[PDB]
C-alpha cells in the first residue's frame, strides 16, 4: 500500500472497535500505539505482545508523546494539531472550574514557566467588572522543590498578578474555601493549589462543572477518572504556552 | 370580584382602562381580547360599550400587574336598547365588566330591521352571538371580499350567494328572485351550486357581433397603430354588413350603425376589408369590379356585392384603400381561424339570438336558476379581458334599459344583479395597460353607477393592491379574510374608513374562515366567524404527487398525439 | 449554427416525433428532459424556448380533451424548468422576446388546469 | 435548572422575555436564535408558542445582566398538536424555555 | 355490531341515561361500567340486575383501573387518555387551591416519589419572583407508616423544597394558617398535609375555589362532595407522574 492510503485504515481499526470519534482516534488512540510500538520493537527482549494485551496498553487517559510526529511536520504544526484536537474552543467559554496541572522540574526556568501562567490566565478568565459569572483557572504545579515552588509564587505576586492558594495567613490551615471565593473575586487572577493533597480537598468543594488539563514530560499525576481529562505530554514545558 | 376594572382617561374616542384584580383568569382569556366588548357605566341600565383596540399586562418585581385595556366607545346601551354613536362622555372613574350576550347581541340586532337582517356569520369571539348585516345596504353597494390564498375567500363567497338563494319569502314555494353571475377562473362554484346551470368555453356561446364599438375594435384593430383609414373602413364593412342581414322593418334598418347589436357575418367582413385592399379605379376615381352578375361600380348600392369574395378588380391605376390594408386582414383573420376563440368567434355565434344570449347570461332560458356560474378557466388569457366586458356591460346595460322601461311604466327595477369577480386584479388592474382596459371600464361603469341599475360588484381577489382603487373605493362593503402581504395589508389600510385598532394587526393573525365585516350594512366593523360551508366550493385540481408516484403511463401518450391530429 | 432548427433534420422530422423528444416517450422514457440550449444562438434562442414552451402547454390542453372523452384517472402532468427566467420573460416589451414571453404567460396563466 | 426566562409583558401581538438566569450558555447561542421557536407556559400540558424577533443582552458595572427577548405568539399546542392562531392569552409571568424537537416539528408535520 | 361499532353504541345508550358530557361517558362512565362487569364474572348467578343497583354502583366519584385497556392501548395510550379527559390545563391556569391526595404503600421506594412531586410541584405552582397571585400545590399522603412518610419529607428539605405542614416546631400544634400562607408564599415550594385530620381543618380557612386530584391504588377517602374531586385509580406510583 501506497502511503496516501495505509495512514487512513490504520486509524479503521481502532475506530470501529472502540466506536469512538474523530479527533480521539487519530491524534488520542493511533499516537498511543505508534510510541507504543517503537519501545517493544527497540527492545531486544519481547516482540509478542496479545492484542488484548495492547489494547490497554494504549487506552490509557493520557496523550502520550511522540517523537517521530515532531520532524515530520514540526513544532509549529504538532501544537498545533494539539491544539485543536483536545483544547477545542468556543466563543464563549463557560464559567467552569478549569484546573490546570503543569509539572514543573527543577531543569526548568522560572520564566518560562510565569509565560505559561500569563497564557493561561488570559485565555480562561473573565474577570471583566461587569461579569455576573467571574472564573479563573486554578493552577497546580508538581515534580518541584517547594524553595524554587515558593520562589515563582513570589514573582507572580510582585506584577500584580494576585492569586489565592487557600492560606490566608501564615500557619494557617489549608481552607479551601478561599480558593472558591477567588474562583469568582474579580481581583484574584487566579488559584495557586500547592500540592496533590490540596487539589482533591478543592475538588470536593466545587459543585459546578469543573475540568482538568494535565500537561507533563514524565511523571503525571492521577485525577479521579469521572472528571473530564485532558492529559498531554509536551517535549519540553515551552510547548504547553502553545497549546493551551 | 372577578374582575375589577375602571376607566383611568378618556378622549373622543378613546378610552383606557386599567385591570386591578384580575381574579378569575378565564375573564382575560376570551372576555378582554382585541375586539371584545366592555360594559362601561356605574349603573345597570344606562352604560356605554367599548371595542378593545390595545392591551398592555406589564409585571414587575414589587409594584402591582399593570393591566392596561385600550378601548374605542362603539356606542350607547340604554334598558336593553343599543344606540350608536361615540358622542356620549363617560367621567371618569366608571366601572368596567365584560358585556353581557344580551348586550352583544343587541348591538347587531337594534340597527337592523328584523325583515332587513342577513345572517351569514357569528363573532369570532362569541360564538353565541350571529352577526347580520343589512342585507339591503350588503348587497347594493358593492362588496369587496380580500385576503390571501388559503384564507376561505371563495368559501365566504359561497356561503354570501347559498344563503341569499335560500332565503325566501313565506307563502310560495319554488325559487326566488335572486340573481348572481360568477366569473369563475379555478372552476370551484361547480359543486357548491350543483342545481346551477354552468357555462365553461364548450357550451357558452358568445356572438361577436355583440360587442360594442370599443370591444370590436379592442379585439381586432390596434390601439398603438391608431390608423384612421383601417378603423373606417372596418366601420363601415360591419355597418353594411348589419344592415343587409336585418331582416325587420326599413325604420329600424336606417338607424342601424356599428354600435347598434345586429348579427353581422366576420367572414364577409373579411372578405369586404381584403377586396378594399385590392382597390382599382379607373380615369374618373370610381373603383370597378367585375363578378359573375357583372360590371359593377363601388358604391352604397353595390359595396354590398364586395362581401362576396369572388369578385376582381377592373381598374387602370390603384383604388384609395389599395395595399394599406394588408396587415389588417392578416391580424383579423388570425383571430377567426385560432380554434380556442371558436365559442366566441365560430359558427354557434351565427345561430344565436340577441335575447337568446341575455337569457343565458341571467339563466332566463329554458332552465331558470339563480346563479349563474360562467367556467372562463378555458378562455385563453388575452379575451379574457374581452369576455368579461362583453358580460358586464351586457349585464350593465340591461340593467339600464331595465330602469328605463320601469320609469316608462312608473315601476322600480323588477330583478337586480349581482356579479361575483373572482380574482378581479386580473380583469381591473391598478396599471393602465390597452390590454386590459375594456375589461376595466366594463367594472368602473358598474362600480360608479351600477347602484342605480341594479348591477353590483362582488370583487374578490387575493391581491387587492393590484385592484384599482378607484374601482376598489365604490365598494362599501369590505370583507377580510387574511391578509399576510405587508403591500397588501397597507392598501387595505389606505382604503378602509376610519377603524383604528381593529384592521391595523388583526389581519394577519385571522384564523381561516374568520374575517372582518365593514360598512355601512354592519352596525359596527367587527371581528366575525363565517359560517361553515356544508357545501363548499370544491374545485377539481391536478394533484401532481399522487400522479407522478403512480406508475409511468404508456397508453396515453399516443391518445393524446392522434386527437390532436384530429382536431 | 441554425442546424437543429434549419437543417435537412427539421424537415424530415414528424410532429409526433418532436413530443417524443421534448417530453421522452421515446424509444428511451426518461423522467426529466433537459434541453441543453447553450449552444443555441442567442438570436435564436428565445424563438426555441417558445417553440418548446408552446408546444409543451399544446400537449398539456390537449390532455384534457382526451380525459374527458375517455373519463380516465391517467394523467401526464408536466413541469417546466425555466433557467435564467429573466431574459425568456422580461418586463421589456421589446419585440426580441415577447415570443418566449407570451408562450410563458401562456403556462403561467393557464397551465394549472392542463 | 438550564435556563430562566420568564414572559415580563404582553401586548396584542407581541411578547417581552426576561432570561433572569442564563447557567448554559448553549441554549442562548442555538436555541435564542433570531427566528427560534420559545414555549411560553406554566405546565407541560398547554403551552403557547413564539417565534423571537429581537433581543438585547446589556450588562453594567455592578447591576444584573439584562438579557431581554421580543417575540410574537405564532400559535398554541396541547398536548403535542399545535395550532396556529391568533392573539391567545398568555397571562404575565410565564415560565419560558425553548421548545421541545416534538413541539416545533408539529408546527410543520401537522398542516 | 362489530368491536369498535358496538364501543360507539353503548357510549351513546350512556349518554342517553344520564344526559351528561361525552368526555366522562367514555373515559369515566365506560370503564367503571365494564369493571363491574369483570367483577361478578367470579360468582355469576345474576344476569337480571335492576337499573336502581348496577347502574347506581358504576355512578360514584371514582375513575377504577381497567387493566384490559390498559393493555390495548398500551401503557403511553392509556395515561394519555387520562390526561385530555380529567386533568385539563390551559395556558393561563388560576390560582386555585389544588389538593394532591396520592396514596402510599410501603413497597413504593422515596425516589419515584419524589419525582412526582417535582412533578407536581413544577406544573401546578407559579412561584415566580414578578407574580402578584403566588400558588403552591397541596400534597396529602395517606395508608403508610409515619418513619416512610418521616423519611420523605427529610430528602425533600435537603434538595432545596421547601414545604410546610402546619407544624412550624417541636410539640406545634397543627396551626392551618401557615399553610393558607404558605400558599401564597414564594419561598415555599408546595404545602405537605399530614394525615387525614389535618386535611379537613384546612378546608375550612380556605375561601378561594379548591380542587381535589385524587389518585389511589388500593383505597381512597371520603371527601366532602361540593368542591371539584379528580379521582384515577392507577396501577403503580410511577403511573401518576405521567398522568399529571
Ligand atoms: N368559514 C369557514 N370556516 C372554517 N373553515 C373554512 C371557512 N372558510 C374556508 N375554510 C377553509 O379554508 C380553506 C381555504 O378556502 P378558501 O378560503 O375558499 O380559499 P381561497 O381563499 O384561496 O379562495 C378551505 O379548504 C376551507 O376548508
Ligand atoms: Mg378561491
Amino acid at each position: 500500500k501506497s502511503f496516501d492510503d495505509q495512514k487512513k485504515e490504520t486509524i479503521q481499526i481502532i475506530k470501529n472497535h472502540f466506536q469512538c470519534e474523530d479527533y480521539e482516534a487519530e491524534h488520542y488512540l493511533y499516537s498511543n500505539a505508534f510510541r507504543k510500538t517503537y519501545d517493544i520493537s527497540c527492545n531486544k527482549k519481547d516482540r509478542r505482545i496479545k492484542k488484548s494485551d495492547f489494547v490497554e496498553s494504549i487506552n490509557k487517559s493520557k496523550v502520550l508523546f511522540n517523537i517521530w510526529f515532531y520532524q515530520y511536520e514540526g513544532r509549529k504544526e504538532y501544537l498545533r494539531k494539539l491544539k485543536e484536537s483536545f483544547i477545542r474552543r468556543s466563543v464563549n467559554t463557560s464559567p467552569y472550574a478549569r484546573f490546570f496541572i503543569l509539572e514543573f522540574q527543577d531543569k526548568t526556568d522560572i520564566k518560562t514557566v510565569k509565560d505559561c501562567i500569563y497564557k493561561i490566565q488570559s485565555n480562561w478568565s473573565n474577570l471583566s467588572k461587569r461579569t455576573d459569572r467571574p472564573y479563573s483557572p486554578f493552577l497546580l504545579f508538581h515534580g518541584t522543590s517547594d524553595a524554587n515552588l515558593y520562589e515563582l509564587k513570589n514573582q507572580l505576586f510582585n506584577e500584580d498578578l494576585i492569586f489565592t492558594d487557600g492560606y490566608p495567613f501564615k500557619g494557617s490551615v489549608f481552607t479551601p474555601k478561599m480558593l472558591i471565593e477567588g474562583f469568582s473575586n474579580k481581583e484574584i487572577h487566579f488559584q495557586f493549589i500547592n500540592d496533590i493533597d490540596d487539589f482533591n480537598e478543592t475538588l470536593n468543594s466545587i459543585n459546578i462543572r469543573k475540568e482538568v488539563y494535565q500537561f507533563y514530560t514524565e511523571n503525571c499525576l492521577d485525577i479521579p477518572s469521572q472528571l473530564p481529562q485532558v492529559n498531554i505530554q509536551v517535549k519540553d514545558f515551552a510547548d504547553i504556552k502553545e497549546i493551551v | 370580584n372577578d374582575i375589577n376594572a375602571e376607566v383611568v382617561s378618556v378622549s373622543p374616542n378613546k378610552l383606557k382602562i386599567s385591570v386591578d384584580d384580575l381574579e378569575e383568569f378565564k375573564i382575560a382569556e376570551e372576555k378582554l381580547g382585541v375586539g371584545s366588548y366592555l360594559r362601561v357605566s356605574d349603573n345597570q341600565d344606562v352604560a356605554l360599550l367599548a371595542i378593545i383596540d390595545n392591551f398592555s399586562i406589564e409585571v414587575k418585581e414589587s409594584q402591582k400587574q399593570k393591566y392596561m385595556i385600550e378601548a374605542s366607545p362603539i356606542g350607547l346601551v340604554k334598558n336593553g336598547k343599543f344606540y350608536r354613536g361615540g358622542d356620549s362622555l363617560a367621567l371618569p372613574p366608571k366601572k368596567v365588566e365584560p358585556a353581557k350576550l344580551d348586550e352583544i347581541i343587541s348591538i347587531y340586532s337594534d340597527s337592523i330591521d328584523i325583515n332587513d337582517r342577513f345572517t351569514f356569520s357569528s363573532l369570532s369571539l362569541n360564538t353565541k352571538v350571529s352577526v347580520p348585516v343589512n342585507g339591503n345596504r350588503f348587497f347594493n353597494k358593492h362588496i369587496a371580499i380580500v385576503g390571501s390564498t388559503g384564507s376561505g375567500k371563495s368559501h365566504t363567497v359561497a356561503k354570501i350567494l347559498q344563503k341569499a338563494v335560500d332565503e325566501k319569502q313565506e307563502g310560495y314555494k319554488g325559487l326566488n328572485n335572486s340573481h348572481i353571475i360568477i366569473f369563475d377562473i379555478h372552476s370551484e362554484y361547480e359543486n357548491a351550486f350543483p342545481n346551477s346551470n354552468v357555462l365553461n368555453v364548450d357550451t357558452l356561446t358568445l356572438p361577436y357581433w355583440l360587442l360594442n364599438g370599443d370591444e370590436l375594435e379592442e379585439l381586432f384593430l390596434d390601439t398603438e397603430a391608431n390608423d384612421h383609414n383601417q378603423r373606417n373602413v372596418f366601420r363601415q364593412a360591419i355597418t353594411l354588413n348589419k344592415k343587409i342581414h336585418f331582416q325587420g322593418d326599413p325604420a329600424t334598418k336606417e338607424i342601424i350603425s356599428f354600435h347598434s347589436p345586429y348579427y353581422f357575418d366576420i367572414n364577409e367582413v373579411i372578405n369586404y376589408i381584403n377586396n378594399r385592399n385590392n382597390e382599382r379605379k379607373n380615369k374618373d376615381n370610381e373603383h370597378i369590379w367585375s363578378d359573375e352578375e357583372g360590371n359593377f361600380k363601388f358604391d352604397n348600392e353595390n359595396a354590398h356585392r364586395l362581401f362576396k369574395e369572388n369578385v376582381t378588380p377592373d381598374g387602370s391605376s390603384a383604388g384609395a384603400l389599395n395595399g394599406k390594408l394588408l396587415n389588417f386582414v392578416d391580424r383579423l383573420q388570425s383571430k377567426i381561424f385560432d380554434k380556442r376563440l371558436d365559442f366566441i368567434l365560430g359558427e354557434g355565434s351565427k345561430s344565436v339570438t340577441f335575447k337568446e344570449t341575455l337569457e343565458t347570461l341571467i339563466s332566463y332560458g329554458k332552465d331558470k336558476s339563480n346563479i349563474t356560474i360562467l367556467d372562463v378557466s378555458g378562455v385563453p388569457f388575452e379575451v379574457l379581458s374581452i369576455c368579461v366586458s362583453l358580460i358586464s356591460r351586457l349585464i350593465f346595460e340591461f340593467g339600464y334599459h331595465s330602469k328605463k322601461i320601469k320609469r316608462k311604466s312608473n315601476e322600480n327595477q323588477d330583478i337586480p344583479i349581482l356579479i361575483v369577480y373572482e380574482e378581479a386584479h386580473k380583469y381591473a388592474p391598478k396599471s393602465d395597460l390597452s390590454k386590459y382596459r375594456t375589461s376595466k371600464e366594463a367594472i368602473e361603469r358598474i362600480a360608479k353607477e351600477g347602484r342605480k341599475y341594479g348591477v353590483t360588484l362582488l370583487l374578490a381577489s387575493q391581491r387587492p393592491s393590484e385592484i384599482s382603487e378607484t374601482i376598489f373605493s365604490q365598494c362599501n362593503t369590505f370583507i377580510s379574510m387574511r391578509l399576510t402581504n405587508p403591500d397588501d395589508q397597507n392598501y387595505v389600510k389606505r382604503l378602509l374608513p376610519d377603524t383604528v385598532g381593529d384592521i391595523t394587526n388583526l389581519l394577519p393573525s385571522l384564523k381561516e374562515g374568520e374575517a372582518l365585516i365593514m360598512g355601512d350594512s354592519i352596525s359596527i366593523p367587527s371581528i366575525v366567524k363565517i359560517e361553515k360551508c356544508t357545501i363548499p366550493p370544491s374545485s377539481i385540481d391536478i394533484k401532481y404527487l399522487d400522479e407522478w408516484r403512480k406508475e409511468w403511463v404508456d397508453s396515453e401518450f399516443d391518445k393524446i398525439i392522434e386527437q390532436w391530429s384530429k382536431s
